[PDB]
């Protein structure tokens, strides 16, 4: 219902962007990894870790919210079977809120049920955005982390250390967050040239130690739309304020 | 072209991914027959913290039904479990989810 057109006014318009390396980890916004196991609810996942980070950046609230709750009062959504991530924000601010990660459980693929008399916190969002196919690295710092998707296959899933240049899914089935960028120095095996492997890192709603940590960092470059494995698309960024 | 949840009919696999028949020693507990390597058709996937696939047999009185057997990660390797048997379905009755 809000978007783009009047939200870099309050942050960067007229500003200058390091077009490198910023990690938002690095910098008191990231929330810890949450694992989902067997029941589909990344959408879910990553509504609430951009709105612990959101809060998180602010007054520096390491508040954790619950993935379940938006798995079984999913109104417009669909469930812990699949859903998107934009009508869970809608959701959200017409209900009132989600309640904290022990005030309400996840327990994977299991039947559960919704109150949202579990709590008395209230923790709640205005306005929703959506940023282009292109400025996740512009619109991830100023701004905030992104919720976007990633193209699921068994080459993301290779969890090890580095650059993902690696092939992808095909079709973009799975939500995660975009936390940061990158540049790494390595060398050609010829010409021993410091190679520019620049990164974006991104998160897992897997909340596996995937990697590191849970965050594979896939290949991509000093602009952004490069984007392997759909790295963007449908991105999506709460606001409390 | 929705987040880790529904996909769309699959037809079939090559002559090798044998999800289909590893029910023989994972009936066992509830779905326990002389049903054994039961007749799986029609194939489907989906994606959660690992591979979530799904597969449509036929079971009983050549009487069809859906499986979520699900896999998973390697933290040792290859795992899979029905964690759901409903087998009162037909061949129309597919793969429909949840
Ligand atoms: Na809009
Ligand atoms: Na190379
Ligand atoms: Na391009
Ligand atoms: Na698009
Ligand atoms: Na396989
Ligand atoms: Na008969
Ligand atoms: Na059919």
């Amino acid at each position: 219902q809000m978007n783009y057109e009047e939200v870099i006014k309050k942050y960067k318009g007229n500003e200058n962007f390091d077009h490198a390396a910023y990690d938002w980890r690095l910098h008191s916004g990231v929330t810890p990894v949450k694992d989902q196991k067997n029941c589909g609810s990344c959408w879910a996942f990553s509504s609430i870790g951009s709105v612990e980070s959101q809060y998180a950046i602010r007054k520096n609230k390491l508040i954790t919210l619950s993935e379940q709750e938006l798995v079984d009062c999913s109104f417009k959504n669909y469930g812990c079977n699949g859903g998107l991530i934009n009508n869970a924000f809608e959701d959200m601010i017409e209900l009132g809120g989600i309640c904290t990660d022990d005030d309400y459980p996840y327990v994977s693929d299991a039947p559960n049920l919704c109150n949202i008399d579990r709590c008395t916190e209230k923790y709640g969002i205005k306005n929703y955005l959506s940023v282009p196919d292109n400025k996740l690295k512009e619109a991830l710092r100023f701004l905030g982390p992104i919720s976007i998707s990633v193209a699921v296959s068994d080459d993301f899933a290779f969890y090890k250390e580095g650059i993902f240049d690696g092939e992808c899914g095909d079709q973009l089935n799975h939500a995660v967050m975009l936390v940061g960028f990158g540049m790494k120095e390595i060398v050609n095996p010829l010409t021993k040239k410091g190679e520019k492997h620049y990164y974006y890192i991104i998160k897992n709603s897997w909340g596996q130690q995937w990697g590191e940590r849970g965050f594979i960092n896939i290949e991509t470059d000093e602009s952004g739309l490069m984007r392997k494995c759909g790295l963007g698309t449908d991105a999506f960024i709460p606001l409390i304020e | 072209m929705i987040p880790g949840g529904l996909s769309e009919a699959k037809p079939a696999t090559p002559e090798i991914q044998e999800i289909v028949d590893k029910v023989k020693p994972q009936l066992e507990e509830k779905t326990n027959e002389t049903y054994g390597k039961l007749e799986a058709v029609q194939y489907k996937t989906q994606v959660v913290a690992g591979t979530n696939y799904y597969i449509k047999v036929r079971a009983g009185d050549n009487k069809y039904m859906h499986l979520k057997v699900f896999k998973s990660l390697p933290g040792q390797n290859e795992d899979l479990v029905l964690t759901g048997y409903q087998v009162d379905k037909n061949k129309d009755d597919e793969l429909t989810g949840f």
